[PDB]
């Protein structure tokens, strides 16, 4: 079976550079790959065929070269709506074979998260659990860093947090952190904050509440 | 307008059987050769199966993984492909793909995937609960708002907003596996502050595999 080295797996490039996907294949394969785009939370779009004829519709700025085992993607002119997976297909030999894709992300200026936090509804403490989340929401770079206190109390292994992927339209992510008690842990305390420290805040943010108020 | 649509996916014991289906639409069924394409973060994407055309005695071929494990089927009268997956392993999970690729090059239609778990563990339906607008979840003239979905297995739960027509401003996070071996999200949205009470805000939450279609309402604390 033909192998298709992706690599690199990521790239991270500017707004209006051009940026070059490479697909490499262990054998000849002719002119026979295909190029398509993974958009998150969505299915494989077919964007070139044959490593050089771009499909219907796709914009212009998007064009492919190469033959024989080495392939290249451009995008002469990238924006957000570019962040996605590009996958490389071979059609030259069965059975036909993927890439492992790369993944594109598009730099933007440093953007500080909006910070929210939410008391466990009454309906899951009735059930015995609350669960308090604490949402970072539209921020770049990546890293952040969330801190639970209770009663100034700093949390530990009662946390979970979950990242969502670069946004295409704004090219930011956001951020939730679930700290999740028992019932009577949870009405042992007063105060539960939220400490947030990001390259785009000036000191740490924090949120917070009192039970029951 | 091209349209694949696969359904059947969901949880399964390891050694089981499932059979997925696609419909096709928009183009001669009974011509064109119609493919399995599963995805998954260990393997990537991965060929599975195809059938070609009655003509060409509606030829059956599979990738050597699923070989002697999977029968590939069609009917054209229903414009239907349908794959029946028996001796089920832990490394078949993932998202099962239905394409076509035309003639032995590209896969130029894909559905939208159903996905497969293979797995010991039993089908659990999620607890939703509101994610409450507040002054502490109001930043400027953004208020944030959302939906806990909770304690649920296998993956995955579709959430929407306002039965869909609600799409700007919503993020669903990844699912987290939590220590109890059920999963766990948050589908949350930023809004104007000034909508909090006037505008109302629902998040439907489906659940394929334990039939939980949930709609709630969330209000400000
Ligand atoms: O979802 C956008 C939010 O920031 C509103 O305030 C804009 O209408």
């Amino acid at each position: 079976d033909i192998l298709l080295t992706q690599s690199p797996a990521i790239l991270s490039v500017s707004p209006g550079e051009r940026v070059s996907f490479s697909c490499r294949a262990s054998q000849f394969v002719g002119s026979s790959i295909h190029w398509y785009q993974q958009r998150t939370n969505g299915s494989p779009r077919l964007l070139i065929k044959y490593a050089s004829e771009s499909m219907s519709g796709i914009p212009s700025r998007f064009s492919g070269s190469g033959s024989g085992t080495d392939f290249t993607l451009s995008i002469n002119t990238v924006e957000s709506e570019d962040i996605a997976d590009y996958y490389c297909q071979q059609s030259h030999s069965w059975p036909f074979t993927f890439g492992s894709g790369t993944n594109l992300e598009v730099k933007r200026t440093v953007a500080a998260p909006s910070v929210f936090i939410f008391p466990p509804s009454d309906e899951q403490l009735k059930s015995g659990t609350a669960s308090v989340v604490c949402l970072l929401n539209n921020f770049y770079p990546r890293e952040a860093k969330v801190q639970w206190k209770v009663d100034n109390a700093l949390q530990s292994g009662n946390s979970q947090e979950s990242v969502t992927e670069q946004d295409s339209k704004d090219s930011t992510y956001s951020l939730s952190s679930t700290l999740t008690l028992s019932k009577a842990d949870y009405e042992k305390h007063k105060v539960y904050a939220c400490e947030v420290t990001h390259q785009g805040l000036s000191s740490p943010v924090t949120k917070s509440f009192n039970r029951g108020e | 307008e091209v349209k694949l649509e696969e359904s059947g996916g969901g949880l399964v014991q390891p050694g089981g059987s499932m059979k997925l289906s696609c419909v096709a639409s928009g183009f001669i069924f009974s011509n064109h050769w119609m493919n399995w394409v599963r995805q998954s973060p260990e393997k990537g994407l991965e060929w599975v199966a195809e059938i070609r055309s009655k003509s060409i005695n509606s030829a059956t071929h599979y990738a050597e993984s699923v070989k002697g494990r999977f029968t590939i089927s069609r009917d054209d009268s229903k414009s239907a492909v349908y794959l029946q997956m028996t001796d089920l392993r832990t490394e078949d999970t993932g998202v099962y793909y239905c394409s076509r690729n035309y003639y032995g090059s590209t896969y130029d239609y894909w559905g939208q995937g159903t996905t497969l778990t293979v797995s010991s563990a039993s089908t659990k339906g999620p607890s939703v609960f509101p994610l409450a607008p507040s002054s502490k979840s109001t930043s400027g003239g953004t208020a944030a708002l959302g939906c806990l979905v909770k304690d649920y297995f296998p993956e995955p739960v579709t959430v929407s907003w306002n039965s869909g027509a609600l799409t700007s401003g919503v993020h669903t996070f990844p699912a987290v596996l939590q220590s109890s071996g059920l999963y766990s999200l948050s589908s949350v949205v930023t809004v104007p502050s000034s909508s909090l009470g006037t505008q109302t805000y629902i998040c439907n939450v489906n659940h394929k595999p334990s039939n939980t279609k949930v709609d709630k309402k969330v209000e400000p604390k």
